[PDB]
């Protein structure tokens, strides 16, 4: 956790039905944006930690 | 300017008409003044007093 990675993501395409048998048990309470419609939006600049 | 009154009927009709489609663009206290942006924005919770 002290030494988290920091991923850059550009020029792809994201799809978030994938993420069910890799994060079983997950939990994607989040902030700023509405989940519900997270498919249909563009997003310049994605950092994963 | 002879026929001042007729154009001062037409003016305030079209600039009435202009400053209420101007004032559709106002922010009234908002995050942002698009309805769209607000609904993919926030929860309905606060997008329902927004």
């Amino acid at each position: 956790v002290y030494a988290w990675n920091r991923k850059r993501i550009s020029n792809c395409v994201a799809d978030y039905s994938v993420l069910y048998n890799l994060a079983p048990f997950f939990t994607f309470k989040c902030y700023g944006v509405s989940p519900t419609k997270l498919n249909d939006l563009c997003f310049t600049n994605v950092y994963a930690d | 300017s002879a026929l001042g009154k007729l154009q001062d009927v037409v003016n305030h009709n079209a600039q009435a008409l202009n400053t209420l489609v101007k004032q559709l663009s106002s922010k009234f206290g908002a995050i942002s003044s698009v309805l769209n942006d607000i609904f993919s924005r926030l929860d309905p919770p606060e997008a329902e007093v927004q």
